């Protein structure tokens, strides 16, 4: 293990996810979007076992969308993350657990605060200013421990990501083919198309 | 391999003079990697306090489960659950999963609202109740906690003294455990009030 | 074979009555009088042992049953229906309460369980409602002493005092005159014996009358010693001799 | 096995080998590793012969069912997700398939999906699958342009399988070629490696190493 | 066989009505009236205890007002035993929601669910419906104070003020006349007691024949409080409003 | 009387009759006539097929159950499809498990027991079809009559359906002659076609109107229709 | 356990339980749908047996099944919730497996199939509900309107109405709707929809609700004032003659 | 009450017979089989001019070589078609070949008697018989162009020509006279259109009726409205010619 990073700045949550899909010996794809929009203001990134990954993400997506239609309302990021954790918590004691790790980034339109949730395949949840899954954190957590401020702008947060990705590109053994970066704020979810060279 | 050693974490409880205290560390880890330093392992239903050590996912699950059951209890009984009773509810709830247990070390602290009598208890992962008069210890530094407690402890301590004791017991046990620490929180429970203090400790 | 009665046998009639529940209550009306009275330091339940043969041994048929060490029951209506409700009440007190909080259920909750069992007989496929009304008396630490009536519909209500069955209307009236909130348990047993004498046709003694109390803990009735917090059931069935003693000061 | 599919200006090129092995035993040199799902849909086979052949023949039936039900051609996305979702039900049972679902609907344009028995489903322009995949990739990656002619594309496909048939012990026999446009797939023949190899060497100057 | 004795609880009448629902509704109409009034700063629930006696212990009693949540409560009109079955499942549903999302259940979600359970008894399983009508009083952070009503059909609707049980038509007319949108809780309390006092089928409206509750944002907290009125509290507030 | 006791198969009448079963029996009588008869070497089925219009097919009356066993039907055709199918499975089970051709007598007992279960249980119904079963087993040629009541009888000959009483009296009269018609298939069929024509009234038995079946010594159960029955008209 | 055949044939070949389910529809509040050239409008009446309701929280008559499809109905309210839920669930299921939202015809066929199933299954009664389903297929800019009934039959309509006095409003629409020239605009479509309800509702600012569905998931409900501005203008046409 | 699978004293199943009455109330459907194909026609019968008539689907494809027409409670036909399609596709999956028209019809008819409240024999969970009759038409290698009438009794008959629904007894007498083993496909189209025109209440046009055929070469086709309209021009011109 895909790179999965997240950072909560002043007014947004930024998610960066690696683009590579490698099966055994070959890199099959270099433009893979390891993310699902759960609702207009809630984004989920994921990494783990081959099939389980998308299967789990899409299943969560279907459920949140169902909720949205039934209630004509958008669940808070805290509610969505609690729902996801419970699903993973059941999963781990079933016949074949979902081997999927997730980051949930949401903008809570009720409070006006960004929120980042890290949940692993066991259903271990924690809320964080920044997080990662797999080996990513081994390089990135120290950079972020050093450079992170809670009042940082979205632009500052992107620079700090750029720093993290540079460190990963230098020291990680795998070629993860760069990241796709997405911002979650008051106005929704957008993709930075210019991270290949920013 | 050992679900009790993945996330790391300690909880300790003591009785004093007309008071009880319960403490935990704040670390949430994934083997060697520290993940969160804000992971509190003490919860409370009414005036009854519960700390859980062990696998974090089960720690969270069990909290949500006891909240659920104590809410229902209160609606039917029209009173808050008592420490004695809750201890029984924990035990039977854990034993219910005898051959597929929750990987946790629960700890109950509180003062009976009717009798004023201080109460603590500890459990194994399958619900065996240990109801000590002095202290209960739990977590990846339980050996260290037993050592600290067995020496530092004395009966009938005043809330302000009991605070100093339980804090030293926890702090010094945590610092000999790679998987415990990263912050610490202590609850001093008296009939009338409950005080909560975050301790200053090594961040390594 | 196979129960193919998967439909309700109790349904609403155009006027909105539930026929079978009414008819069950009618069966309760034909039943021997029973009554309960709540004192400050106890509760008494009483009824008449209406033996069906002088060849029958009336001790082998108790109408007053212990449900938990602090809770007792009595009824008016169909005896066999009552008996199975006692079996079930005793069991549910364990499965739904003791096996979960390590203590016996408070009176209201055990009542609440009984009532549910009776409600279900009113709605489930292929059954008839229970043909009984129960009086349940008990004690618990946090609610103190308490008397409850449970009817075939599954409804229950708390009482200071009441009577059910044959002479209930007369007996209820007699209790309204005699009841006050300062009654000691002995006084209540006295009121109970007076009230029941109006209902009994024949002999009125400790062999005919079945009476039980919920009062003080009885450590002599525990069967063991050594655990301070086990201070003995509060439920006590009075002996034939204990009744006759109070019938001389009547 | 080596199978490939790539998307270009002219649509989809699909090229596969035809070898089956049992250990070191060559079981067949004449396996049909392309399944014609419908006039506009192709599936490729890699891994377990039975698994692929059975579940892709089954896919055909599920697609035909769709068209009777919705009075319209199945989408490439929907077809692939059927096989994907089925295969995912069986995860861990030991199904062994590396598969490519290729088609040309109006709504999606020329479309390739990679589906395997791990439950992985990916959309893309270039895929090589099988034990000889890496060999096919070298040739394909170095000569691919969107702007290839139908003729050059067909040849690059055919030449890529030739590369893999040569180096990979478990690939070989013959090449089967397909071109896909909106009008439907067109078969472009069965080319035996035994004759294709010498032809290509002589005309191209490649395989200079081999004495011939 | 059995078919002989089947009342067929879930068929349509030729006029397209459901027999058992209608007869259940007829039973509800004889039950003690319950009133719900929503104000801007809170909600009121009031209900007349049907049939009473000197010996009925009112301190230990509850037949009409039930707590479902810390933020939701109901008033009952109909069979108490039937209501308790429904009340218990409602408490569970609330807790299931709370465990799933870590948020208290929005009032409508709970109401819709209970209404769905009732609707089912109307369409399959050949059982009699629950002889219950509910008034729901609750608060949540999406809609604020809310008042709902459900009946044996499994239909539910939202109200500023409503009544269930006996004499609803007279009571509805009275509430329609005196209710105003800018009402306070304290004014709502008075309206509910006036209305019950004007529709009782008893001589006079005494404390021992009532159950009373309020849902208030009690301003000094900046969080919502459910007050189930104790018998003495009803006796007091009955004097203040001028009924003695 | 009757109206109160004919609601289902689970109800006895005061005289001990089961009317639902008797009503099933009435569907047989309303069915088209079919005949069965046997020698010691062969067994023959002859059936008069019925059409709906002159634009309709004539509905098939003969079903094969195994290589040595088959049947003709009178009544509800779907019920015959269900019962022949069950018989097909029993014939099949005997072969796979025991490598044994099922005794015709044994097939008789199986059909009886299957029909019976539907005459004593609630929500079920009797079968509304009569069946004539012929076969050649280890004890020679056989003919069976199945009634939806469960009654199965072994016979030399019989007929069921509308106007069936004609052929039945013919067979009863012919008995001594046809029982001997061994080693000659065409003559046994001729006797069968002569039997079935004793039950004609409406119309004559035509080429696409006849259905005949034969089984015996060295003849696997075979169905004849149309052109192939021409030499018997 | 309970599998009694409640929907059976009677001697003349009718299924009374279905026929009676239709009677339940006839008692429901009226519902109407008209398709414009480039939109579909759904109109519903609000009853006046009782008034003192909370309109904020009371279940509205038009339901979103997905972002591009709406559903309205006449008949038993409770019964309709069961249908809406199954339809919403199916909509997400379709998006999950097909990777495309449902067509209006697909969704309509599903709801109708559920309705039919309840007319030949043991132990259940038919839905006392008829529905109008309206919207636009993914990536279509051709408006769709369908109707279902308790039997399970469904079909598409240029304009249709259901419920009490639907007979009246159908008449209006029949001699007022021209297929050659659908209402060219959202505005003249909404106006035709209100007009048809004004035949039956008999004075109704707060008694009429209107939902407008435009292509690509653009669905809006009108407020009382916006609706009342239509009622005001329509009654001026009558007096100017 | 009375069991759903009770016999009448005449030996008929009450529910099946009543079901047959429901079918008599349905829209007319007509099938004609020739050596050049089988034609299937139906009366659309819209209940209002606001109903978009082309959304009336009473002729459906089962497979490329089998189509069918329905009459009666048409909603009842959906699960019958679903079963038929599955049987056809399934057969092809198992046998790498087309299902025979007769085998397909038999499969559909097997569903028919699977109604009741628990009948001792197998699991018949369907509360009532289907209230729809079907005309199943197609081609196969062995027995050519075929027309079958599938009833809710589980029985099916093969027909040279057959009408079902409201005008069926009338239409059938007309078919009795008009059909011969030599019609061409064109003659059969015209003949369905003519018979449908007689029995229909409205004036038959290309909107209120629908034509279709199944030929060996092109499979099952539903004629679009423009094609049928020209056949309607054409039938009028020949009736006017004498
Ligand atoms: C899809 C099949 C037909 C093609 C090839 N598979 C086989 O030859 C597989 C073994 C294999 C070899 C290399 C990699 C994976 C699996 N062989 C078979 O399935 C097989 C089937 N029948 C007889 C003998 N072998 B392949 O993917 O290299």
């Amino acid at each position: 293990m895909d790179i999965i990073l997240g950072i909560r700045v002043q007014d947004s949550v930024i998610l960066a996810s690696s683009k590579a899909v490698t099966r055994g010996i070959s890199v099959l794809k270099d433009s893979d979007d390891k993310t699902r929009q759960l609702s207009p203001h809630t984004l989920m990134s994921f990494a783990g076992e081959a099939g389980d990954t998308v299967q789990f993400a899409e299943y969560i997506q279907a459920n949140i969308q169902l909720y949205s239609i039934r209630e004509d309302y958008e669940l808070s990021p805290q509610a969505v993350s609690s729902f996801v954790r419970q699903e993973l918590a059941k999963s781990i004691r079933s016949r074949r657990p979902y081997q999927v790790n997730v980051l949930i980034g949401g903008y809570d339109k009720k409070k006006n605060k960004p929120e980042l949730y890290q949940i692993d395949y066991l259903g271990t949840k924690v809320e964080l200013p920044y997080g990662a899954h797999g080996y990513s954190g081994f390089y990135t957590f120290s950079l972020l421990d050093h450079h992170y401020r809670p009042d940082m702008t979205t632009e500052e947060g992107l620079d700090l990501l750029k720093l993290c990705v540079q460190e990963l590109e230098k020291r990680m053994p795998m070629d993860f083919k760069g990241v796709i970066v997405k911002i979650v704020d008051k106005d929704g979810i957008r993709q930075v198309d210019d991270f290949q060279a920013q | 391999s050992d679900p009790s050693s993945i996330n790391g974490g300690i909880v300790v409880a003591m009785t004093g003079k007309d008071c009880v205290a319960i403490a935990c560390d704040l670390r949430l880890g994934s083997q060697s990697l520290g993940v969160s330093n804000k992971f509190e392992k003490i919860f409370h239903y009414g005036h009854v306090f519960l700390g859980i050590t062990g696998l974090a996912t089960d720690v969270t699950t069990l909290n949500e489960m006891f909240r659920y059951k104590t809410n229902l209890y209160k609606l039917k009984e029209e009173r808050a659950i008592e420490p004695e009773t809750f201890t029984q509810l924990v035990s039977s709830s854990l034993y219910e999963r005898r051959f597929g247990p929750y990987f946790v070390g629960p700890v109950v602290a509180g003062i009976n609202s009717k009798s004023g009598k201080p109460f603590i208890a500890g459990f194994d992962l399958i619900g065996c109740i240990d109801e000590a008069k002095d202290f209960i210890v739990s977590g990846t530094a339980s050996d260290q906690l037993f050592g600290m407690c067995e020496s530092l402890y004395e009966p009938n301590l005043e809330p302000e003294d009991l605070f100093e004791t339980i804090s030293q017991a926890l702090l010094n046990a945590a610092d000999r455990d790679a998987l415990s620490g990263w912050g610490a929180v202590v609850y001093i429970i008296k009939k009338d009030e409950v005080v909560k203090r975050y301790l200053k400790m090594r961040q390594d | 074979m196979t129960d193919r009665y998967s439909f309700s046998l109790t349904t609403f009639s155009p006027s909105g009555k539930l026929g079978q529940i009414d008819y069950a209550l009618t069966a309760v009306k034909q039943g021997v009088t029973s009554l309960g009275i709540k004192a400050t330091n106890g509760v008494v339940i009483a009824t008449e042992k209406k033996s069906s043969s002088p060849l029958a041994m009336s001790e082998t048929l108790s109408k007053v049953s212990l449900l938990t060490p602090d809770i007792g029951a009595v009824y008016s209506g169909m005896g066999p229906d009552y008996r199975v409700l006692v079996d079930k009440s005793r069991k549910v007190a364990h499965t739904s309460y003791k096996r979960i909080y390590g203590e016996y259920p408070p009176t209201k909750l055990l009542v609440s369980e009984v009532a549910k069992i009776m409600q279900e007989a009113t709605q489930s496929g292929g059954v008839r409602p229970f043909g009984v009304s129960l009086l349940i008396a008990g004690h618990d630490e946090f609610n103190g002493f308490s008397l409850y009536q449970v009817d075939p519909s599954g409804s229950y209500f708390p009482w200071k005092a009441t009577a059910i069955g044959k002479g209930s209307v007369a007996a209820k009236t007699f209790l309204e005159k005699r009841w006050n909130d300062e009654l000691e348990l002995e006084d209540a047993i006295h009121i109970a014996l007076l009230t029941l004498k109006e209902s009994v046709e024949g002999e009125f003694n400790g062999d005919t009358i079945e009476l039980a109390i919920i009062g003080d803990e009885n450590p002599d009735l525990l069967g063991y010693t050594g655990i301070p917090t086990d201070k003995g059931p509060r439920f006590r069935k009075l002996t034939s001799q204990e009744i006759n003693d109070r019938l001389e000061a009547l | 096995t080596t199978t490939l599919a790539f998307r270009f200006q002219g649509g989809i090129i699909v090229a596969v080998d035809s070898r089956a092995t049992a250990g070191n035993w060559v079981a067949s040199q004449t396996v049909k590793k392309v399944i014609e799902i419908n006039p506009f849909l192709l599936g490729t086979m890699a891994g377990g012969a039975a698994d692929c052949q059975f579940w892709e023949t089954w896919l055909g039936s599920q697609c035909r069912l769709h068209e009777l039900r919705e009075k319209e051609r199945i989408s490439v996305a929907a077809a692939s997700k059927i096989l994907s979702n089925l295969v995912y039900q069986y995860k861990g049972a030991g199904l062994s398939m590396g598969t490519m679902i290729c088609g040309y609907t109006r709504k999606e344009g020329p479309t390739i999906y990679y589906v395997d028995s791990d439950g992985t489903r990916l959309k893309g322009d270039i895929f090589c699958v099988g034990s000889g995949q890496t060999f096919a990739y070298g040739v394909l990656d170095s000569n691919y342009k969107w702007d290839l002619s139908v003729e050059d594309a067909l040849y690059l496909g055919k030449r890529s399988i030739l590369a893999a048939a040569h180096r990979d012990a478990y690939s070989g026999g013959s090449v089967n070629l397909y071109h896909v446009t909106e009008d439907g797939w067109i078969y472009h023949g069965n080319h035996d490696v035994g004759e294709l190899f010498w032809k290509v060497k002589e005309e191209e100057g490649s395989f200079n190493n081999v004495i011939g | 066989g059995s078919r002989r004795y089947d009342s067929r609880t879930t068929i349509f009448s030729p006029e397209g009505r459901l027999y058992q629902v209608e007869y259940a509704l007829e039973s509800i109409s004889h039950a003690g009236t319950a009133i719900g009034i929503m104000a801007s700063d809170g909600i009121v629930l009031a209900a007349e205890r049907k049939v009473t006696s000197t010996l009925l212990e009112q301190d230990t009693s509850t037949e009409k007002l039930y707590k479902l949540n810390d933020k939701i409560a109901v008033a009952v009109a109909g069979l108490t035993a039937d209501a308790e079955i429904l009340i218990n499942t409602a408490r569970i549903h609330a807790q299931n929601y709370l465990k799933t999302y870590n948020e208290d259940i929005p009032v409508e979600i709970l109401v819709r669910r209970l209404s769905d359970i009732k609707q089912g008894y109307t369409q399959h399983g050949g059982l009699r419906p629950f002889g219950v009508s509910f008034i729901y009083a609750g608060y949540d952070d999406r809609y604020g104070y809310q008042l709902y009503t459900s009946n044996p059909s499994g239909n539910y609707t939202g109200w500023k003020a409503i009544s269930v049980g006996a004499n609803t038509s007279a009571a509805q007319t009275l509430l329609q006349m005196d209710y105003k949108d800018d009402m306070k809780v304290d004014d709502a309390i008075e309206l509910a007691l006036k209305t019950l006092s004007k529709t009782t089928d008893s001589s006079a409206l005494t404390y021992d024949r009532l159950e009373f509750a309020t849902i208030r944002k009690g301003a000094n907290d900046g969080e919502v409080y459910q007050k189930i009125f104790k018998p003495q509290e009803i006796k007091d507030i009955l004097v203040k409003t001028g009924i003695t | 009387f009757r109206n109160n006791y004919d609601g289902d198969t689970v109800t006895f009448s005061p005289t001990g009759r089961l009317f639902q079963v008797e009503y099933a029996l009435e569907a047989i009588k309303q069915g088209s006539v079919t005949v069965g008869l046997r020698s010691n070497t062969h067994a023959v089925l002859v059936a008069l097929k019925r059409n709906a219009d002159e634009l309709s097919s004539y509905q098939k009356k003969i079903i094969k159950c195994d290589e040595h066993m088959g049947l003709s039907l009178a009544g509800l055709a779907p019920d015959a499809r269900v019962l022949s199918n069950y018989l097909r499975q029993q014939c099949n089970y005997s072969s796979l498990v025991f490598n044994r051709k099922l005794a015709v007598e044994r097939a008789g007992h199986l059909l009886c027991d299957k029909a019976q279960k539907n005459t004593q249980s609630y929500g079920g119904r009797p079968y509304g079809v009569g069946l004539l079963i012929i076969g050649y087993d280890k004890s020679g040629a056989h003919l069976l009559e199945f009634q939806p009541s469960g009654n199965v009888t072994e016979l030399y000959g019989t007929a069921i359906g509308a106007r069936s009483q004609g052929a039945k009296t013919y067979l009863e009269r012919t008995l001594d002659t046809f029982i001997k018609i061994d080693g000659n298939p065409d003559e046994l069929i001729k006797a069968g076609v002569e039997a079935i024509s004793q039950s004609l009234r409406d119309e004559s038995l035509t080429v696409d109107n006849l259905s005949i079946a034969i089984v015996g010594k060295d003849t696997p159960f075979t169905i004849y229709d149309g052109e192939a029955v021409a030499k018997y008209i | 356990g309970y599998d009694r055949a409640l929907s059976i044939f009677s001697p003349d070949g009718h299924i009374f339980q279905v026929e009676y389910a239709l009677e339940a529809v006839k008692r429901g509040t009226c519902a109407v749908g008209v398709k414009g050239k480039n939109c579909v409008v759904l109109g519903c009446e609000r009853r006046s047996t009782l008034k003192l309701q909370d309109t904020r929280i009371t279940p509205s008559k038009v339901s979103k099944i997905d972002s591009h499809v709406v559903l309205s109905f006449s008949g038993l309210n409770a019964d309709s919730r069961i249908l809406i839920e199954k339809a919403r669930v199916e909509a997400q299921s379709h998006r999950l497996t097909l990777e495309d939202p449902v067509t209006v015809e697909y969704l309509t066929r599903y709801v109708a199939g559920v309705q039919q199933r309840y007319t030949q299954s043991g132990g259940v009664r038919p839905f006392g509900v008829s529905t109008l389903i309206a919207g636009f297929d993914p990536r279509d800019d051709e408006p769709k309107l369908y109707q279902t009934e308790p039997s399970g039959i469904y079909s598409s309509w240029s304009a249709q109405t259901i419920g009490r006095n639907s007979k009246t409003v159908r008449e209006f629409l029949e001699k007022n709707y021209d297929r050659k020239e659908p209402p060219a605009t959202v505005e003249e479509c909404v106006k035709l929809t209100v007009r048809s309800l004004l035949e039956v509702v008999q004075t109704g600012a707060k008694n009429i609700e209107i939902t407008v569905v435009k292509p690509d998931s653009d669905i809006v409900a009108l407020s009382s004032e916006e609706i009342n501005q239509y009622v005001t203008q329509i009654e001026q046409e009558k007096q100017e003659q | 009450d009375r069991g759903v699978s009770t016999f009448s004293p005449e030996g008929r199943l009450f529910q099946v017979e009543y079901s047959l009455e429901a079918i008599k109330l349905g829209s007319t459907a007509i099938g004609i089989a020739t050596k050049e194909g089988v034609v299937l026609g139906v009366e659309k019968r819209a209940t209002s001019p606001l109903l978009e008539s082309d959304s009336i689907e009473k002729i459906v494809e089962i497979d490329r070589h089998i189509g069918c027409a329905m009459s009666g409670l048409t909603a009842d036909a959906r699960s019958m078609i679903e079963h038929a399609r599955t049987a056809a596709v399934t057969h092809n999956l198992y046998y790498d070949e087309d299902i025979n028209v007769e085998s397909l019809t038999q499969s559909v008819c097997d569903l028919a008697l699977r109604f009741g409240e628990g009948a001792s024999g197998e699991e018949r969970l369907m509360s009532r018989p289907f209230g729809v009759a079907l005309l199943i038409a197609g081609h196969d290698a062995d027995d050519g162009y075929q027309l079958f009438h599938a009833e809710p009794s589980g029985t099916f008959y093969r027909y040279n020509a057959k009408a079902i629904g409201s005008g069926s007894e009338g239409a059938q007498a007309e078919l009795l006279n008009e059909w011969h083993s030599s019609l061409t496909l064109k003659e059969a189209e015209l003949l369905v259109l003519k018979i449908l025109k007689q029995v229909m209440e409205e004036k038959l046009d290309e909107n209120n009726a629908q034509l279709s055929c199944i030929t060996k070469q092109d499979g099952f086709k539903i004629y679009d409205n423009e094609k049928t309209a020209e056949l309607i021009k054409e039938l009028k011109e020949k009736e006017a010619a004498e």
